[PDB]
């Protein structure tokens, strides 16, 4: 702790989703129905500590590793060393998108071509938290996948995609839930395109380039919110006043975020008090 | 939040053997590093181990005579040290990493060496 | 603002010319004189070079719209992309020496096409912005590199990932080792494919974002690094790091070295500064 | 290296135009912001910027209105229309580039001299 928080000076649409390696296409909030959030990977504390499965490096987001049998694919961490089952959720790196199937592009050290891996994760064989998923028709070897693409979830039939949810890892220890935490305030997110068969925008909480920067860093959290604000790095412009929490999260008070360009650059401007009331974006 | 607890300090004789543990709970990612320090001026090194893959790293001070293991069905890090001497009086602390800073730390148990 | 690098172990970190963890540190073998990688440029006080882009979301990644035939280009966001007289798109991938294997996906369309890129014939002009689509039906795409096998060209030539693709039919500039004994240090990853293929980078990405962020000014002609243990703090190796955004180093060598270190800035020094050999 | 160059300043009566350009050239990167800013003896000021790929533009409220900020990607040069030419525009008038956030190139600067007659 040599030095005051801040953020990196990059332009949001430069930087990458933390649930998938998926490029900041904008800013989002969530829909009504949505009253808290639990995403796995993306958390990081604004002092720099990592949490659920996040890695620090993009290399690492939204894949996975093992062996499969022909049955089930046996986990391991993504450098190939044994993942233990823990009372967490998954290895580090693993998915996190609940409400959709997954299709994870399958490759191998040695071997030449790809696999599409179809992954539905509510039936009783996807159990990531006892490190092993259904192998549902990959033939048996070693294999690191990476999220591709998305579609709806195989159950409940006729359910649509839904990426403000998490997957059912267990048959867990989460992360926490992070909460608005009142004022007015909404909880902001990072939005993504995510190919598939539909208009599909993966929401994280941090752009990825925020958690390598924080976890480097880690400034102390010396207030109980850090005052942002969204500026334009061509005028210097105010486009908006932020807070970000110490458990890794950003809220505003819409009038929407929604609208504000995405090439913009979140700037700390002070430690405040939870009270600290925001004017409307 | 991320718990450690050290326990099985204590008195012990020149020569003989101590075997230390540290329990972590509360953790949500899957793999790291755990360490042992001790401190009688400055806190010393000891010992590390990758969860994954068991792999060690030992401060020459203490090579060959302690030895650190983990349990991962009890998520326990062991500290096994043999051969006492009177210079391994100290306050031990295990801590985890899960990057390249110790960021979690027990609360410390006394180990005295006697004559 | 003083120089720094991120504190932060390599082996977590990811290879700049693909999304791909890091997994060792690696020199060229000796007929490799030179390198002008044009992904993981960046130099120590912030500019990017070549086609490098500041995050991993876009690395090794193209995106355009297949007719059958070609695929023209546009920039990863899908504005478009202008030809000019540098390489490629931001994200282009620049790994010479091989065939690429890229993984296609569409935003509203289900499914994922492989795409086999020969690099070497006269279609393959990414610098002015188009490419052979090898049999990619007409349609709007971004693809990212999956896995590689050997060049198909020139016949029975096998993987060399020290070259950068024939973007033509302006580059981020050649690295030379300095003088003094030492040679350049690269960042090795394993790629996937049918051999055992490590891809070299002269920076992890991270360090990228982090310097192109800081911006620290350049007060010397070489940066002294040590390559630290994060248990002990013990000094493994002394490098320096050069304006133009690459590490050298005097083997003894960095190819035995653990990978969970990391890279400590300790002073500016001269060009001539003499390493310890590690 | 990165080079830009200004040309097409000089004296204007006021309410008069000039168009100014920015010739970019050892550009390897292919999309970027092109600024224009002036400076007075008075901090350096933004005027206006351009976005490399889709020209998306971006104006200070000073100049919003009057002066107009184009691209040509075949010549690979920057211009600036200034309409309305007050007084209080004098300056010497630099182009810039910003890969990211930050403009890291610039070029040597025009000088613009309004004038009452
Ligand atoms: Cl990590
Ligand atoms: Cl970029
Ligand atoms: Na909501
Ligand atoms: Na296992
Ligand atoms: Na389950
Ligand atoms: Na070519």
């Amino acid at each position: 702790k040599t030095r005051p928080f801040t953020l990196p000076n990059l332009p949001l649409s430069s930087l990458s989703n933390s649930r998938a390696p998926l490029p900041i296409s904008s800013i989002g909030i969530s829909p009504d129905n949505v009253q808290s959030v639990q995403f796995q990977n993306g958390r990081c504390t604004l002092d720099g500590r990592l949490v659920g499965t996040t890695p620090v490096s993009l290399s690492h987001v939204a894949k996975i590793r093992g062996t499969s049998n022909g049955t089930v694919i046996n986990l391991t961490e993504l450098d190939g060393t044994p993942f233990h089952p823990f009372e967490g959720p998954a290895p580090i790196g693993f998915p996190d998108l609940g409400g959709c199937d997954w299709h994870i592009n399958m490759t191998q050290f040695g071997h030449s071509s790809q696999t599409q891996y179809d992954v539905d994760t509510t039936p009783d064989t996807f159990v990531p938290h006892l490190g092993s998923i259904q192998a549902n028709g990959i033939g048996s070897g070693n294999y690191v996948g990476v999220l591709s693409w998305i579609s709806p979830p195989s159950h409940p039939s006729g359910s649509q995609v839904d990426l403000w949810k998490i997957p059912n890892y267990g048959s867990t220890h989460l992360a926490p839930s992070v909460y608005p935490p009142g004022f007015g305030e909404v909880l902001v997110f990072f939005m993504s395109k995510m190919p598939g068969p539909g208009a599909y925008n993966l929401p994280c909480l941090l752009p990825q380039e925020y958690i390598s920067h924080l976890a480097s860093e880690q400034a102390p959290t010396v207030g109980e919110a850090a005052l942002l604000h969204y500026v334009d790095p061509d005028t210097g412009r105010n486009l908006g006043e932020f807070k970000a929490y110490p458990d890794g999260f950003l809220t505003c008070v819409p009038n929407g975020p929604q609208q504000l360009p995405i090439n913009g650059v979140f700037v700390f401007v002070s430690w405040v008090s939870r009270f600290y009331q925001l004017k409307p974006v | 939040q991320v718990q450690l607890q050290e326990s099985g300090g204590g008195l012990v004789q020149a020569g003989g053997s101590l075997r230390l543990s540290c329990a972590v709970s509360g953790r949500t990612f899957s793999n790291y590093y755990s360490g042992w320090f001790r401190q009688a001026k400055e806190r010393e090194f000891l010992a590390s181990i990758r969860w994954s893959d068991s792999t060690t790293n030992y401060a020459d001070s203490v090579k060959g005579r302690f030895t650190i293991s983990r349990d991962t069905a009890k998520n326990t890090v062991y500290l096994q040290m043999n051969s006492l001497k009177l210079e391994d009086t100290a306050v031990y602390h295990c801590a985890a990493r899960r990057l390249a800073t110790y960021d979690y730390w027990g609360q410390g148990t006394q180990v005295t060496v006697s004559s």
